[PDB]
């Protein structure tokens, strides 16, 4: 049962995903180069931009968070229950179970029966070979076409100082001689409005990636090493974890940032069978690609089911208008 | 021009040490000058720091801050005017850019 | 059945076919060499670019994915399942279906008959001697020579770096010597106008190589090894391998990535019988260069039936105005 | 009839005829040395440059796949449709056609009629000789040298990694103990501005090789041994071959490259009588050659008829104007 | 040059000596956005002239240069032809720069 | 020839025992047709300063030394003349060139 959904959500006063710094007291928001079309012919225009792998990993957390409360939560990671992302680091042959199991990972059957976030995010052990491609595609967080045409740049960007005040016992800032830590910081804040596009191909959780057919009698069937029930309810969580993503749970310095994260428009495809992916929301013209895109794939015969926020589409296609992100899961959620 | 080295020295103060003063957003909004409004932009906001630097320099024992004459500005301003091209634009903003980051003797 | 495909696609922020491995930092992106004029005589720059290796295998993931669901999709190689591209490597004579059945690499006909997608793919048999040369061939994924010549080179790539957080238990982020990989790693990314050309020769399919006709009535029967349903469903699966293709399937890093693909134009032909090959999409006149072995080939006294996106062409000669991919491929299984 | 092509053609991020590497994990493309003027000085390069034998091998392809279509098609070996052409040898002395039909070697006469690969690309019997050259000879291909003088450094060749990842029953993988198949190998692509030049002496398609004329009558007609008819379907489909060479489909490791094939531009000349190929492609003053020797050779009294693709060859020559490669095949069908 | 004694006459409300420091004006003039915004930025820049001309002599420095009526003048038709933030953004930018210059406003 | 001071700068961007790792400003002013391009580049490759400065003084091993500003206007003073690219390509890759030597800078 996969799915994909792309949109544009507007974001002010947001610094996810920066460049660290690391050693020195200027922190920079990443940056990535586009192509921009132009009726002055093609330009290339760095943009501050969030990656996919932090987009990945936040639907991680999510997915991890919702599968807490799940009776069968036990089959997590006990990195997972501290959101650690690393699956199996070199040299590493065995995994720590959330109840304190160990788990060999000279089988992927069992990794995926009993290890929830690397069945539904893939793993890869170098130590012993085993390998999982995930199930969750990301892709970068890049603000619009046309966007960058009304604003003409701007730099988009501000840079906001702040102190580290260190007040002693005695009330003083120091010298940077007896030990204290008063410094001057500065953070860097970008706006705009952005475009995003996810897919999930939730068809293979707990159906190994070597074997997804027995073929018993030349007859197909999955083969799925976890009872339908586990499989239910990974699907339902992954599928939940749209929702503190929607939200503003996106990025970094959530703490002292959290994005404003207005969700402007989107459109989401989910049928039970392979489909082709969703148009990118970062495209001026995506509305009218997604729209015939849809349109054809029903013609070839794929039983798609399309959900539209803030889209039209027109008549043609039978699409049902979904109020927010909330309402889009429920749905999804219901057709298993 | 011989201007050229005069605004870099100036635009030096906002990156170099000893001053405290970590202007990096203004000198890299300036090297990706794209058009001349923006280049005179970002021009305008590196001098408006010029009287923190100018009495920061003497409050911690050096000699004030060569900021840009007049005579500066104005070919400044007449090469903005007669520049319309991005080409020449570009390489005319990484000139000035480029002298921000160099083994400047500010503070002897 | 034979057809041939051109065009461009608009692609920014891939990190698609890089260099270096998973564990060595800084991971680099492929570069290629190309020959344009920059109004004066021939010289050569070193661009970012996609092989035709992969394009090759992600069309054979397609094949295989479409070719699953269908009722032949028994006969089909193990390794195939797994999206294993090692077809009959060095060093055996045998080769295991999905269903578990053996099959023996002596004959070329039991071969085609009974797995696919050494069939649509070829194969070799280094051990018994056996060939079969793959009936899809597919280009580079070059950056279009105008746009190249439009950019002046601002070398289309970004290296961001970013890193795990795999730390212990405790919440210690240790060193080396404790046994975390908290390490930074850095991945090219790239952007630009990119051309792509592919083409498909779907006619000899089911067709043993060795003996393409069997002359029983005196005239040139074509050897059909096998039935003519599994014959036509390997065709369709073949042309349907394409909607994932052009849907920004055709990558690696496609957890972290996902390139942002969106078709800009491209032309496609097919007149079941031998076709001349396309121009490549790499091109800034290959638009003029096709319309004009379109026009010739038709007058020639060939059956060439034409469908455009986004290209005016030649607006005298009978084009059909496609709106997408998925269209394309419907008109062409449409056609079988 | 008798036509000569010459040109320059562009093609980019291809591997054709390279050196195999069938023992060595390291595939070496083709080079060949090449003198060049350095203003005052003869310098020498190492270019890549494909073999005139994989030329003849895909026009052989392209005939071979063109004559299937026609009617008489039939008169074909065994060997044509599986795209061999090794031809005999010194322990074969029958040729068994398209339908199993056993042909004697006897003479030239009988081969050519009942065989139609063997006609236009020649053969061999040396069991009792039969010698027929080749009707169609191609060169080689290399870069103009007025690209090589216009990029004097830079390389122009990239070696090019690409692995051959298997993964195990459940996912595990191995280098060089498990027995799997897991290798790294490397692929060396080119570039640059490639000339060609190819000769097609067609105007002797069907007549034997020592008899090109009966004179019985007391009129040199030529000895034609088979039907006309088919004898124009033999010409026709040798010049049809053509536009599956000048599109992308000369060379190797066509599934995985294909290179990306422009024709830059070209000269063709086509004659019912023997007439002298023009120049290689290869030189820089090519063009002036082609207009040099076409006069002069209008001068001798030749009927020559020129076409001409993205190049001017003066305007005295009465010249025809070529849309593409498909255009110049048209127009020469029409003899 | 018709900008450079504006400039002129705006880098007394920033400079050594000259006590009344305004750069809240220099900013809303640098920062204009409708001709209005730039008219008025302007008029507040003019606000200030009795300050300087009084304290000029009051510090023994010479009397500010005041911008003559034609400049002015100029100013106001030339803004009556931008109807385009593009231009009037230079405009704004391009008066704005000399006021933070080393002038030698009284040695 | 102003080249090792600022080759050995170019190489405090490649060496190992500074774990930071840009290759890509080596690659970008490696493969450099034109003038802007090239400039934007070694800016890119000298605005890492206080970066490498403080990662250095952290460590231990002596600061490097950033190019000193004598030879900074050497750089357009030369390359301002070179239209033609097949000249501009010798530095181009010699600067790349010195960039890759051994350079000890931490004993």
């Amino acid at each position: 049962m996969y799915v994909r959904i792309s949109g544009r959500i507007r974001l002010n006063a947001h610094s996810l995903n920066a460049q660290g710094g690391g050693g020195t007291n200027y922190i920079e928001i990443t940056k990535t180069k586009v192509t921009v079309r132009t009726e002055n012919g093609w330009t290339v225009v760095e943009v501050p931009a969030i990656t996919g792998n932090m987009l990945k990993h936040w639907h991680f957390v999510g997915f991890v968070d919702y599968f807490k409360t799940t009776p069968y939560g036990v089959n997590l990671t006990e990195r997972a229950l501290r959101y650690n992302g690393t699956r199996f680091g070199q040299g590493e042959t065995t995994a720590t179970k959330a109840n304190g199991a160990t788990v060999q990972l000279n089988d992927e059957a069992t990794i995926i029966k009993e290890l929830a976030d690397a069945d539904v995010h893939g793993f890869l052990a170098p130590k012993t070979g085993r390998r999982r491609v995930s199930l969750v595609k990301a892709s970068f967080i890049l603000p619009t076409e046309d966007f960058i045409k009304e604003v003409e740049g701007e730099r988009l960007i501000t840079a906001i100082k702040h102190n580290r005040v260190d007040v002693d016992e005695k009330g003083a800032i120091g010298s940077s001689k007896e030990g204290t830590a008063q410094m001057l910081f500065s953070r860097e804040y970008a706006t705009g409005l952005y475009g995003f596009s996810i897919v999930l191909d939730l068809g293979l959780v707990g159906i190994p990636q070597g074997l997804p057919v027995k073929f018993e009698e030349n007859q197909p069937r999955p083969n799925i090493v976890i009872d339908p029930n586990e499989r239910k309810a990974r699907i339902e969580s992954a599928l939940k974890a749209l929702i503190p993503m929607l939200s503003g749970y996106i990025g970094a310095n959530l703490a002292r940032s959290f994005p404003v994260f207005k969700v402007e428009e989107l459109v989401a495809i989910a049928s039970e069978g392979p489909i082709p992916a969703l148009v990118h929301g970062f495209y001026e013209d995506y509305i009218e690609a997604n729209r015939s895109i849809i349109k054809n794939a029903r013609a070839l015969g794929f039983n798609i089911e399309v959900f539209t926020y803030n889209v039209d589409l027109g008549e043609d296609i039978e699409a049902t208008k979904v109020s927010s992100v909330e309402e889009l899961v429920a749905n999804l959620v219901k057709m298993v | 021009g011989g201007w050229i080295r005069n605004i870099g020295r100036y635009l030096s103060y906002l990156v170099d040490d000893t001053f405290e003063e970590y202007a990096y957003d203004v000198v890299d909004g300036i090297a990706k000058a794209r058009t001349q409004e923006e280049l005179l932009e970002g021009v305008y906001k590196a001098l408006r720091l010029a009287p923190k630097l100018k009495k920061k320099a003497e409050s911690k024992g050096c000699p004030p801050p060569r900021i840009p004459s007049p005579e500066d500005i104005e070919a400044l301003e007449e090469k903005v005017e007669q520049l319309s091209n991005p080409k020449d634009l570009r390489k005319l903003a990484v000139s000035l850019a480029l002298w921000a980051f160099a083994s400047w003797n500010n503070c002897p």
